């Protein structure tokens, strides 16, 4: 099936979601150093943004390539975020410290 | 950014060579703070350099 | 409740430089975009500028963009602008009003809600 | 140069309805939501009508309304009377980081 290669830590984005419960993988819980896979039955949706309307502007760096970087910032200076729903994100870890309540 | 500073880009200028190699222009540009590290120790703290 | 007091109107010779003031109420002068706009007698609104006066971040159009400067004193809650270069075109009745709300995470400067008013200065070139 | 563009006069009887027009181009009004419009009386600051094309502040009632298609937009005044006598004003985001307000128009009561 079609493998999304979205390059991402501390979290999994758009990835396949489990058919009916969230399942909990780690090569062996009992040792500290394994990173624990928490794979989620329902995602939670996160949206992110860069408000400031930046420019781009062009300097010819030698024959023929160009190097593209920013120029003005048209507008206001506004602060890059995430949000995130508090009561799903509460909802979601409630049911993750259930399944891991099953091992603990 | 319009008579107020921003507090993650610096307004970074160099000389760049053009693409007549023996002249130089002087252009501009703003970068990101994690991109920008002081260039050495010596007696200029508006002097930086790229991260590379 | 809320309400923009400005100053006397000004009558000055050409080529001075002049300065209106714009007092807030009620809102205490932060959390809202002031907008200064212009209006000639006879004719129709000319926008000049606005002001972010928590950041001190000000601008303006693109024919007014050598000639105005807009300050503020945050602790008396008071906007300043001054018009460089007096001409007489220039004499007009210039009016400060508010604008959108100060968010920290969308551009609400381009935003026309002008709520309240000033009553306007007098600016009389000649 | 750069500003919005109205009809000079409308006129109307009371109790019919008005209809006054803000035209501007693809970058200004026909970029965003915002568009407002202002009513003025002489000898006094303009006061506050209509807000993003069609929204309403306090103090105004179902009398003033507002629309907008493509690159124009529109006030409608139903219910007239003789106090709607006044200038209007369109005022509108104006590409670039920029708010631009055209030359008003005239509405008298007949
Ligand atoms: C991610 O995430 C994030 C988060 O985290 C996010 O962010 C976000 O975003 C959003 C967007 O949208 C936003 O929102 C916004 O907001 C704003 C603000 O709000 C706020 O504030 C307000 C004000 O306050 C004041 O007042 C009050 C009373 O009211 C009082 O109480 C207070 O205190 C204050 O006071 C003042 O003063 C003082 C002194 O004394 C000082 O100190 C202070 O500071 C101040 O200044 C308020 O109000 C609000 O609240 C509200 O809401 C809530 C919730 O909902 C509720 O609960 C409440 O109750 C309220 O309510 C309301 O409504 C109601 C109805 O009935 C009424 O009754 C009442 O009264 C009220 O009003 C808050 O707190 C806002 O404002 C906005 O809105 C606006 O805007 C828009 C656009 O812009 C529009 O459309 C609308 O319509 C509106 O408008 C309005 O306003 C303006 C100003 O702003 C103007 O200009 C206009 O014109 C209008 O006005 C008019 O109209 C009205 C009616 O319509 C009337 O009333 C008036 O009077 C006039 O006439 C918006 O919503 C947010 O904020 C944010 N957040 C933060 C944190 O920032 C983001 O986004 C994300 N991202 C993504 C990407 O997603
Ligand atoms: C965020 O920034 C972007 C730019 O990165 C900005 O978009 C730009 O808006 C301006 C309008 O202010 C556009 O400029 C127009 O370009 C067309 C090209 O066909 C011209 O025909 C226009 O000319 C008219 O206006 C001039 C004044 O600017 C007059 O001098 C002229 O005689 C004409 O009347 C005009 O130059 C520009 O194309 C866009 N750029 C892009 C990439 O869309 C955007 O508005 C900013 N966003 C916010 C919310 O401010
Ligand atoms: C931002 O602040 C600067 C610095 O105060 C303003 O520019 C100068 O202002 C002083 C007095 O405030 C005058 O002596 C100069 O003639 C001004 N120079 C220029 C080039 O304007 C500036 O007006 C303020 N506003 C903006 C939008 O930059």
């Amino acid at each position: 099936h079609g493998i999304r290669p979205v390059v991402s830590t501390q979290l999994l984005l758009n990835g396949s979601l489990a058919e009916k419960e969230i399942v909990i993988r780690s090569e062996n819980l009992t040792n500290n150093a394994k990173i624990i896979i928490v794979h989620l039955h329902t995602p939670v949706e996160i949206v992110c943004t860069r408000p400031n309307n930046n420019t781009r502007k062009s300097v010819r760096i030698g024959p023929g390539q160009t190097f593209y970087a920013t120029g003005d910032i048209i507008g206001d200076i506004k602060q890059a975020h995430c949000n995130i729903s508090e009561e799903k994100w509460n909802d979601t870890l409630q049911k993750v410290g259930i399944e891991l309540q099953k091992h603990f | 950014v319009k008579n107020g500073t921003v507090e993650e880009m610096k307004n970074c200028s160099f000389n760049t060579t053009t693409e007549i190699r023996d002249k130089e222009k002087k252009e501009y540009a703003l970068f990101y703070k994690p991109d920008i590290v002081p260039l050495s120790e010596t007696n200029n703290t508006s002097e930086y350099r790229l991260i590379n | 409740q809320v309400q923009l007091v400005q100053s006397g109107a000004e009558m000055k010779n050409p080529g001075a430089s002049v300065k209106v003031s714009c007092a807030a109420s009620g809102y205490t002068f932060t959390d809202f975009y002031i907008h200064w706009v212009r209006q000639a007698p006879g004719q129709g609104l000319q926008w000049m500028g606005w002001m972010n006066p928590k950041t001190g971040r000000t601008n303006t159009a693109q024919n007014f963009q050598g000639r105005v400067t807009m300050t503020r004193d945050t602790s008396i809650g008071t906007a300043y602008m001054e018009l460089r270069s007096l001409t007489s075109d220039d004499t007009a009745v210039y009016y400060c009003a508010t604008g959108g709300w100060i968010s920290l995470y969308y551009d609400s400067s381009y935003y026309p809600n002008f709520d309240h008013w000033g009553q306007g200065t007098l600016v009389t070139v000649s | 140069q750069s500003a919005l563009t109205q009809p000079a006069s409308v006129s109307g009887s009371p109790g019919q309805s008005i209809t006054i027009s803000c035209t501007g181009t693809s970058y200004d009004v026909g970029s965003y939501d915002l568009v407002s419009w202002y009513q003025q009386h002489p000898g006094k600051a303009p006061k506050y009508m209509i807000y993003e094309v069609n929204k309403r502040p306090s103090g105004v009632s179902n009398r003033f309304s507002g629309s907008k298609s493509g690159n124009t937009a529109s006030l409608t005044i139903s219910g007239l009377q003789a106090e709607d006598e006044a200038d209007y004003y369109c005022c509108s985001f104006g590409g670039s980081a920029t708010v631009v307000c055209g030359g008003g128009t005239k509405v008298t009561v007949l």
